[PDB]
RNA sequence: ACCAUAGUAGGCCUAAAAGCAGCCAUCAAUUGAGAAAGCGUUAAAGCUCAACAAAUUCACCAACAUAAUCCCAAAAACUAAU
RNA sequence: CGAUGUUGGAUCAGGACACCCAAAUGGUGCAACCGCUAUUAAAGGUUCGUUUGUUCAACGAUUAAAGUCCUACGUGAUCUGAG
């Protein structure tokens, strides 16, 4: 993951999802796109 | 099946020679050998110079006040030049070159002695003054994309605006002021000196109407 | 606790006075089934040293 | 990125001032490994100013 | 610098709905004021203190009657945020020399000539 | 819970009312109440719940 | 007739 | 005391805060 | 209402849909000219999480909520109904709208803690270890801001944050 | 744990004491009285 | 259609579609036919024959499939939606393979 | 969601420039599809987006870490408040 | 300023987490091994020596690791006085 402030989609396959009270950028093709709002 | 909407046509727009932004010098050609007082009224209050479009159709609107020095001019010039099409876009400066000197006394010395030496130069900018004006034969959607990046990096908060958008936010700052359902407004209380409020308010608050506090401009206050 | 505090102090008797020993016993049953409003079951904390 | 500054103390004679002041600078040039230390004046600003000048001259 | 406040004359232009709201008379202005001080002269400039002193409003919550001439109104506008102003109403008219001692001033702003007869 | 010694029970006088009205669940509503409350909308016949 | 919780005032009705 | 123009959203006098809260904008309902 | 039946009969699978009779809307609404069902029956700004008889008509048999397209509710009311259903489930109401899992009911757990007006979910809130003084106080939310437009007979505004 | 630097009512950093609903009503009641004050002085 | 291509239709022997185009509850069957007869689904087994039976008064829109294992999946789609029919078809492929 | 076929490696350019260094033009088959919006290739190939049809809840924007002896009144969303 | 005794060590350590080790995990230009980077966690632990009054730094040997910082840069009505 990468704790970041603002979430942006680096590729078209990234999908937003709200878990545990925070928004997470989860990506399937590229795991390096995983981001986590602080 | 959908509707084939018409496309805007831009054929009356003429691109001037050297459409890219002009280079701005770090220091004015003739330096100011006399150090003057740091006026702060040049930031406070609404702007009176360069509040309307002249040639272009898009511009960066300055919502707040602040100082621009040579560093910000480089950021604005380099970003726009490498991100636009010189054939279809032309840009124009709406602020002068840095001319107001800023003084910085030496590191670690007791107060006193006098004003220090001139360090750099800045350009005062008020609220509502256009910074960079761009025009061309292209729509606003693509121009807005690379102008918000420039506006975000400015000291004062700013937005990328066009001719239609600027009029809409000015025609809505009057409708929101005409239909206000609150009997008491800052303009009525301050001017009439109700509750003896003039002891707390500043003499400039008569003109600012409560929308300006220091260098900060809140557009939602009526 | 709001109504229980009043009964313990005696603030319901028109003969109330702090110096006097007026006070009423209160018996509270089914205290395992209290219902905290909102998310106070996980947010409110009780601390001691 | 190429300079590591160790604000250690100095040795001299200043009474309470020396015992309670980190008036010394140890400049270390990370790419090369040179160590330049300046603890001449009383203020760290003066020591830091000279240390930078000496490091450039020696390089 | 903090100085005196100049009140523009546009403030004192009543709307047509003002008369119906406050019970004023559209044609004939009232004749006498009833002035009652509400706030304190402390934490206020010195020029407001003198105007309060020279209007007989030293003691708060005590009604005082003044004329409606512009000379008095000029001073009231300075301290209009420290006083309460109501018109003086005369249901029985001006008292005569016989009924001077039986006068009483009600809270609503009317002067009753004969108070608690017999 | 409701496990009070007989000594305490014999001392009681009156019971204070509950400060919060406990809402009733769906299964606690009688069939007369269910039929009384109007049906707000008419779902389509072809939808699968 | 709707019978919502807030449909009717909580206080008891009075008939003088 | 600070200058008239600062960088930190100068805190208003408490009397002025009440003025800024009683002169708000209420959209029509 | 339509239901799907899947049958296995000797290496042959048959899938068919059957239509079940559906209850209809009540004949006479007080406000026939309304658009969405909520304001058609004068229920606007008059329901809360307690009104189970209303929230039990816009939910699925297994606790889910029907889409806005089928019901016809306006977006403003649909979110408010969605919030109330979430609060109703956490409050302990609607006990027959949970899915059936015979294997999971036997292993009981810690007894349920009674709650109501829970804005968030029980597993997504962290303890407030450092509360703070009165000038910077972390207030525990109760209820939802979507229900601040409800009618107040007392006249005092509802205290959402306490 | 959290302190207000210096004195809590003077200086650059102060106490965040907000305006209350009671304070708003007090301002309005005074404003209504003064609105009537400047009408009786008009004519 | 895209779902079927990723799931390996090579294990399906024969698919037939019997529907009456003049009826009202055959829209779902039409969508199922077009999804399974797409170009992507076709290019997975060049032995599979898709049959589009057309009648008028049959009044029974139905789909019949035979898997490689030898099971007979027949679903009479008249009230089912296109998504329900395709999803059931997709589910049986993984189990029977 | 679904869906991709013509002149044609357009001219020039380059060791090779096939919609996809650059220059130049930006016409044209098909009811429908840009001498190309993105990715990719040494160059090709290939994937995706605009246009076919199908079909129709809504969708501009609003995310921001921590300090040192022990957290800090207790608590409360509606019985009527200028 | 009718006195708040001032560097370093010795003894005893209290606390923070912006974690050096120990435990769990995401990413990689992560095959494995050795690494780089990010999230979570402070109950316990964080060596002995040559030169310098030294804190700091250099060097020898080792360790799972030899953390950063606050505490009147903790601690002289407990000691030391080399500076
Ligand atoms: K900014
Ligand atoms: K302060
Ligand atoms: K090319
Ligand atoms: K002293
Ligand atoms: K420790
Ligand atoms: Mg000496
Ligand atoms: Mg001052
Ligand atoms: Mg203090
Ligand atoms: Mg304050
Ligand atoms: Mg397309
Ligand atoms: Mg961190
Ligand atoms: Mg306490
Ligand atoms: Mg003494
Ligand atoms: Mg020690
Ligand atoms: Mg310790
Ligand atoms: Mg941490
Ligand atoms: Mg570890
Ligand atoms: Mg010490
Ligand atoms: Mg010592
Ligand atoms: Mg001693
Ligand atoms: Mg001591
Ligand atoms: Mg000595
Ligand atoms: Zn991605």
């Amino acid at each position: 993951f990468k704790t970041k402030g603002v979430l942006k989609k680096r590729c078209r396959d990234c999908y937003l999802v709200k878990r545990r009270g925070r928004w997470f950028i989860y990506c399937k093709t590229n795991p390096k796109h995983k981001q986590r709002q602080m | 099946f959908k509707t084939l909407l018409p496309v805007p046509t831009f054929e009356d727009v003429a691109i001037p020679e050297k459409p890219k932004l002009r280079f701005v010098e770090r220091v004015p050609l003739v330096p100011k050998v006399r150090r003057e007082r740091k006026n702060l009224s040049d930031i406070r209050g609404p702007s009176t110079e360069a509040t309307e479009f002249t040639e272009g159709r898009f511009a960066i609107l300055a919502l707040g006040g602040g100082y621009l020095h040579w560093g910000h001019f480089e950021m604005m010039r380099l970003t726009i030049n490498r991100s636009m099409d010189p054939k279809n876009m032309f840009a124009l400066w709406r602020v002068p070159a840095p001319f107001k000197p800023i003084t910085r006394k030496g590191m670690g010395q007791r107060m006193g002695g006098g004003k220090g030496a001139i360090d750099h130069y800045v350009t005062p900018v008020k609220a509502g003054r256009l910074i960079v004006e761009m025009g061309g034969r292209c729509e606003f959607k693509e121009v807005q994309g690379f102008l918000d990046l420039v506006a975000h990096k400015l000291p004062f908060p700013a937005k990328a605006v066009s001719r239609e958008t600027l009029e809409k936010m000015r025609k809505d700052q009057e409708e929101r002021e005409r239909n206000n359902q609150n009997p008491w407004t800052f303009e009525r209380i301050a001017t009439a000196n109700m509750l003896g409020i003039r002891k707390v308010l500043s003499p400039y608050d008569l003109t600012h109407k409560g929308r300006y506090w220091g260098k900060f401009y809140t557009p939602e206050r009526v | 606790a709001a109504m229980a505090s009043v009964k313990l102090q005696g603030l319901h008797k028109p003969v109330y006075h702090q110096l006097s020993d007026c006070g009423d016993h209160v018996v509270i049953m089914n205290t395992r089934h209290i219902a905290f409003s909102g998310n106070k079951w996980e947010q409110k904390v009780y601390s001691s040293h | 990125k190429d300079l590591r500054i160790d604000t250690f103390r100095a040795k001299g004679a200043g009474g309470q001032h020396v015992n309670k002041t980190d008036s010394a600078v140890r400049l270390v040039h990370i790419p090369t490994g040179l160590v330049v230390e300046c603890q001449q004046e009383r203020s760290q600003i003066k020591n830091k100013e000279i240390a930078f000048r000496v490091l450039r001259a020696r390089l | 610098k903090f100085t005196r406040s100049r009140i523009p004359d546009k403030v004192f232009q009543p709307s047509p709905e003002d008369h119906e709201k406050y019970g004023g008379d559209p044609q004939y202005p009232h004749k006498l004021h009833i002035v009652t001080r509400i706030k304190s002269t402390k934490r206020r400039p010195y020029w407001e203190k003198d105007i309060i002193k020279m209007l007989g409003l030293e003691k708060a919550h005590t009604p005082q009657v003044h004329k409606n001439i512009p000379s008095v109104n000029a001073k009231l506008k300075v301290v209009k945020h420290l006083i309460r102003i109501k018109p003086l109403k005369l249901p029985q008219g001006l008292p005569t020399e016989e009924d001077m001692a039986n006068t009483c001033l009600k809270s609503n702003g009317e002067l009753v000539v004969r108070w608690l007869l017999n | 819970d409701e496990d009070i010694p007989e000594d305490i029970l014999k001392n009681l006088v009156e019971e204070l009312p509950q400060p919060r009205k406990v809402p009733r669940r769906l299964d606690e509503y009688t069939q007369e109440e269910i039929e009384a409350f109007p049906r707000v909308w008419s779902p389509p016949e072809d939808y699968r719940l | 007739v709707p019978k919502t919780s807030l449909g009717s005032p909580p206080w008891p009705d009075i008939v003088l | 005391g600070s200058k008239a123009v600062t960088r930190h959203r100068r805190v208003m006098h408490f009397e002025r805060q009440k003025l800024m809260a009683v002169t708000e904008y209420i959209p029509p309902k | 209402f339509r239901e799907v039946v899947e049958i296995l009969d000797g290496k042959t699978t048959i899938i068919e849909g059957r239509i079940t009779e559906t209850p209809q809307e009540s004949p006479n609404p007080p406000n026939p000219t309304g658009q969405c069902p909520i304001c058609r029956w004068n229920l606007k700004h008059k329901y809360n999480y307690e009104d189970v008889l209303l929230l039990s008509q816009f939910i699925r048999p297994h606790g889910g909520m029907l889409p806005r397209r089928i019901t016809g509710l306006c977006q403003e009311e649909h979110l408010k109904i969605e919030e109330c259903v979430k609060m109703a489930h956490r409050a302990g109401l609607l006990p027959n709208h949970r899915p059936k899992l015979p294997e999971g009911f036997v292993p009981k757990s810690k007894p349920r803690l009674n709650r109501y007006l829970t804005r968030w979910s029980p597993r997504s809130v962290k303890p407030i270890y450092n509360k703070g003084h009165r000038w910077n106080k972390v207030r525990m939310p109760v209820g939802s801001p979507l229900l601040k437009d409800n009618v107040s007979y007392s006249g005092r505004p509802l205290l959402l944050y306490h | 744990r959290n302190r207000i630097p210096g004195r809590q009512w003077i200086g650059k950093h102060r106490r965040p004491r907000p305006v209350s609903a009671q304070a708003k009503q007090n301002m309005i009641r005074r404003l209504e009285t003064e609105a009537e004050n400047q009408y009786w002085l008009s004519r | 259609a895209a779902a079927l291509a990723r799931l390996g239709l090579r294990a399906v022997k024969q698919v037939r579609v019997q529907f009456c185009p003049f009826e009202k509850n055959v829209e779902s069957t039409r969508t199922f036919l077009q999804a399974v007869s797409s170009e992507k689904v076709r290019c997975t087994n060049l032995n599979c024959s898709v049959i589009a039976d057309v009648r008028h008064d049959g009044s029974e829109p139905c789909v019949d499939v035979l898997f490689g294992d030898g099971h007979r999946l027949i679903m009479r789609g008249a009230h089912l939606t296109a998504q329900e029919m395709l999803t059931a078809f997709a589910s049986h492929i993984q189990a029977r393979g």
